[PDB]
């Protein structure tokens, strides 16, 4: 973005300050789900195929 | 004499004849697999009838 100036003679005039501002994109901590089945809980494949 | 070298003459692949348990109760009972999806289920419990 630039300022206007006015007038013929600009020798008393500041130019404008190039500013090159930058905006971040940023991973969150990864979401996660946790569970467990016990070795006799795993004999019905249900439970893996549902909570999957 | 001529001090000719000794050596360990070991044969791993033989063994000797140990001892086992004789397992003729276990031999002679009944055998049954239930069925593992259906026992856990169930709740590692299994009912059958008697005889009217």
């Amino acid at each position: 973005h630039m300022n206007i100036e006015e007038g013929l003679d600009l020798s008393s005039k500041t130019p404008t300050a190039l500013v090159q501002r930058l905006v971040p994109s940023v991973f969150k901590e990864p979401k996660n789900i946790l569970y467990t089945l016990d070795a006799r809980e795993m004999r019905d494949p249900e439970h893996k195929t549902e909570a999957g | 004499a001529n001090q000719l070298a000794k050596d360990l003459e070991i044969m791993f692949e033989n063994y000797v004849e140990g001892f086992e348990a004789a397992c003729v109760v276990s031999r002679n009972a009944k055998k049954f697999r239930p069925g593992d999806t259906a026992m856990q289920r169930a709740g590692d419990v299994l009912y059958r009838p008697q005889h009217y």
